[PDB]
């Protein structure tokens, strides 16, 4: 809304900063325990590598369309509590 | 210390006075001063305008008579609320709106007197309601030309200002100048009064004599019937022509409206009276 | 009306199930706005000692809920496990880790900045360039793309530089803790005491940094605005203070905002009105709306009125066809 209003004022443009939520998928097992998970996208990076179906990574520049295709790596000891259908902050156990 | 895309509000009384005064002395190149009012740097308004007396000098600075303006200001203070003289207007009948050396000298003098000293240019070039050749100009000093001309901080208003762009002669003399956005001051009571004026005065809406109407109607319909009968040939040929890789004539909305109104006149004829 | 009843009935059905899946239990909090209910279920989890689900639902709501009732949820929770719960339902450790994630990964091209630079027009698009670079690394705290050349910010009118320093602040978004000293680094007195434009831009940037991030910055900005010039600087300071206290509904800021609005000033009053609208976000507080609408038609400035327009619009919202009276009054 403030951006739309920025046609009558320039300084207001900065307000778009509030409307910025990165698509990174955050994962953490414990209170601060960083996890060594690497979800297999099972798709061509192509979109990932914006300047062999697979992908690895902590959160990365993975998009909702690519998030829905990500594969949860059960091969590791700890697994997410809830599915990884879509990104966000999914904790692990 | 920085210019912007400012605006000048002009009261309907103001523009009416300016145009009538200009048309009054078109050959003489009449001129005068306004009585404007300050609100902020972005916006300034004008409500009243008086005519400085005719002088053979022209638009010269000396044409301003201190005693005349002092007397007018005193009288206005006595009756109603006046305001400090924002600037000057004149009619440049030559072609559109522009300025000359004398004009810039006068503007510089006023700018020495006050802040804006906005200049107004009118011309006899007018339409019934579709010219408003009026325009507003303001000069730029040659000291800050290193600095930006008019620091802009709004896209919408700057683009609207550019939409008028600049006139041929304007570019011919656009320098030392920068036009300032004008707009008609909000108008409701005056607007409503005028709207009431049109119905009864500026066009036939007396509403009591509002309703030949049976004398010449026969003849008008005769003409149009004959004309449509003639025009019917062209669609005939058009249809006659094959695929081959002036039928549009309308002429029927006019008849529709005219004779339907005439028939409706029966409502007045048989009921409204007697 | 049907929505609330169906939602409560179905959530009752769900928690009647063996496992009260917190994912479907969040409906009460986020759609039916039952902060007390979420607090109670969190207390049940706490006494049940399954912190995993506890902070899972906490993060879910925090990233998918409005602070207005998260405040009440936190109050209920407050009155170890409790300390951790408060922290996660507290000043945005999620934001901290998000920003850590952001700095840890960046893909930005200098060549774009260079292509903009060599295409410089010596005109207003200076502001567009600075805001574009702001968008480039929003929250990245990487100004070297600008620190390299100190002329893009040294070739602007005193007014655009306000936007430039605001952009500088925007690039640095989320640190909060060090934001005080970080902004002081480019402090207006340090940078240009004579440029009150940068003076206001400093407060604007400070407010931008703590976007929706409550904290002592709100009171600090309140004090700064209290002791400062009414017009020359107060625009950006008031705007940033309002943004940092968005929806907080606090009276201690509402009073200052209304005073600013009533200081019959144009240059800063529009920002004051925008902030006034921002703080009373979707509160439907009839007192505020009547005050603002009455003041709108009462003054004789456009800028003031233009700001107050969006301020009013943002005052009451998210009510669908509830404020129709105000809608009709403004429409006519």
């Amino acid at each position: 809304l403030v951006f739309t209003q920025f046609w009558f004022w320039f300084p207001l443009s900065h307000f778009l900063s509030l409307a910025y939520t990165p698509t990174c998928v955050i994962g953490l097992n414990k209170d601060l325990k960083m996890p060594k998970v690497q979800y297999k996208s099972n798709c061509k990076p192509s979109t990932f590598a914006y300047p062999t179906a697979k992908a690895k990574k902590n959160p990365a520049r993975v998009m909702p369309a690519q998030l829905k295709v990500l594969t949860m790596p059960e091969t590791c000891r700890y697994q997410p509590f809830k599915p990884l259908s879509i990104g966000g902050i999914i904790i692990l156990k | 210390a920085v210019d912007t895309a400012e605006q000048v509000y002009i009261s309907s009384l103001a523009l009416l006075k300016m145009l009538k005064h200009g048309r009054a002395g078109v050959p003489m190149e009449v001129m005068g001063l306004m009585l404007g009012e300050f609100v902020d740097d972005y916006t300034v308004r004008v409500i009243d305008v008086f005519a400085m007396p005719q002088s053979g000098t022209g638009v010269s600075v000396e044409a301003v008579d201190p005693v005349f303006q002092a007397k007018m200001l005193d009288m206005l203070k006595q009756t109603g609320r006046p305001e400090m003289v924002v600037g000057w207007y004149h009619s440049h009948p030559g072609f559109g709106c522009w300025l000359s050396g004398v004009d810039i000298n006068t503007q510089q003098s006023f700018e020495a007197l006050s802040e804006r000293a906005v200049a107004v240019v009118v011309d006899p070039i007018q339409s019934v309601k579709g010219k408003v050749v009026i325009d507003a100009f303001r000069l730029i000093n040659a000291n800050m030309m290193v600095l930006g001309h008019e620091p802009r901080q709004t896209t919408s208003n700057l683009g609207h200002l550019n939409k008028p762009s600049i006139q041929a002669l304007i570019h011919g003399l656009n320098r030392h100048y920068y036009s300032i956005t004008i707009n008609y001051r909000k108008n409701e009571l005056e607007q409503k009064m005028l709207l009431n004026l049109h119905k009864k005065s500026w066009m036939e809406g007396l509403t009591l004599q509002d309703y030949v109407v049976k004398e010449m109607l026969e003849l008008a319909k005769n003409y149009n019937k004959a004309v449509e009968e003639e025009d019917k040939m062209t669609p005939e040929q058009l249809a006659i022509k094959n695929v081959g890789k002036r039928h549009l004539e309308e002429h029927v909305d006019v008849l529709m409206t005219s004779n339907i109104v005439q028939c409706l006149a029966a409502m007045l004829d048989t009921v409204v009276f007697k | 009306q049907f929505r609330n009843k169906v939602l409560r009935v179905l959530v009752k059905i769900y928690m009647n199930l063996e496992k009260p899946d917190f994912i479907n239990v969040c409906q009460c909090l986020i759609f039916l706005d039952d902060p007390q209910a979420v607090s109670d279920i969190l207390e049940k989890l706490v006494k049940e000692d399954n912190l995993l689900m506890a902070y899972q639902i906490c993060f879910d709501l925090y990233e998918s809920a409005s602070q207005q009732f998260l405040s009440s949820v936190i109050q209920n929770l407050r009155t170890d496990q409790t300390l951790k719960m408060i922290k996660i339902l507290s000043g945005e450790m999620a934001i901290e880790l998000h920003l850590q994630f952001l700095i840890r990964n960046n893909n930005t091209d200098l060549m774009i900045l260079k292509n903009t630079k060599d295409a410089v027009r010596n005109s207003v698009c200076h502001t567009a360039t600075v805001i574009a670079n702001s968008f480039m690394h929003c929250g990245t705290t990487s100004d070297q793309f600008l620190r390299d050349n100190l002329e893009w910010l040294a070739r602007a009118t005193n007014w655009a530089k306000f936007t430039a320093t605001a952009s500088l602040g925007v690039i640095h978004k989320g640190h909060e803790k060090e934001a005080l000293q970080l902004m002081a680094t480019y402090l207006p007195k340090d940078t240009s005491p004579g440029s009150a434009y940068q003076e206001g831009g400093g407060l604007y940037a400070l407010g931008l940094i703590h976007a929706n991030h409550g904290g002592d910055i709100i009171d600090y900005l309140l004090n700064q605005l209290k002791n400062a010039s009414n017009d020359i600087v107060r625009h950006g300071g008031s705007l940033g203070l309002g943004l940092a206290a968005m929806g907080t509904a606090r009276q201690d800021v509402y009073d200052l905002l209304k005073t600013n609005l009533y200081q019959d000033d144009a240059v800063t009053g529009e920002a004051a009105g925008l902030a006034l609208g921002l703080v009373m976000l979707g509160s439907k507080n009839a007192q505020a709306i009547e005050d603002m609408v009455g003041y709108a038609q009462e003054t004789q400035h456009e800028k003031i009125l233009r700001g107050l327009a969006v301020g009013i619009a943002l005052v009451m919202y998210g009510r669908m066809e509830e404020a129709d009276a105000l809608i009709e009054s403004l429409c006519r």
